[PDB]
């Protein structure tokens, strides 16, 4: 709940 | 390697982390959590460029976001969140104003999450995952990770 959103990078 | 950063509604990041070696190498050092989203995303890609690990000899970049759509009203804001979280990353572009490098940004929902869950692997390869499957091609995540994005993009 503390954290209201999030991303995710891919990356090689 | 994959690289992971926490948001709040103030669209700041309040968490950085990295889910690979790889990853906390070129991860690691970032100390600005109010404006991590476009300075990490940049700093980071410049980082991997000096380890070798990216070239900028044609190289994909695929970001996947998500956002918490338990609650009615960030369902209706949401559209302004994904719109204002484009928009960061898109700044984190234009910083590194590089012809051969080509970004692409994917969106995620509370069902691609629990999944990435349960795999430990994040959202964003999860979806590059989803997209072999329906291809049928036997493609594996340790596989993928060796090969590079832009590599497992053009077939």
């Amino acid at each position: 709940g503390s954290e209201y959103a999030y991303v995710s990078v891919d990356v090689n | 390697p994959s690289v992971e950063f926490t948001i709040n509604s103030k669209h700041k990041v309040i968490v950085t982390s990295a889910i690979n070696q790889d990853a906390s190498e070129v991860l690691d050092g970032l100390e600005l959590k109010e404006k991590d989203l476009k300075s990490a995303l940049v700093m980071v890609l410049e980082k991997a460029e000096s380890l070798g690990y990216i070239s900028d000899d044609k190289n994909y970049v695929l970001v996947s976001m998500a956002l918490n759509d338990k609650n009615k009203k960030t369902r209706d804001k949401r559209e302004e969140k994904i719109d204002e979280l484009k928009e960061t990353i898109e700044q984190g572009i234009e910083a590194l104003d590089n012809d051969t490098i080509v970004h692409r940004t994917v969106t995620v929902d509370l069902e691609e999450r629990n999944k990435a869950l349960e795999n430990e692997l994040s959202m964003g390869r999860y979806y590059l995952y989803l997209e072999a499957k329906e291809k049928g091609m036997d493609i594996t995540i340790d596989e993928v990770k060796s090969s590079k994005i832009s590599d497992l993009i053009e077939k």
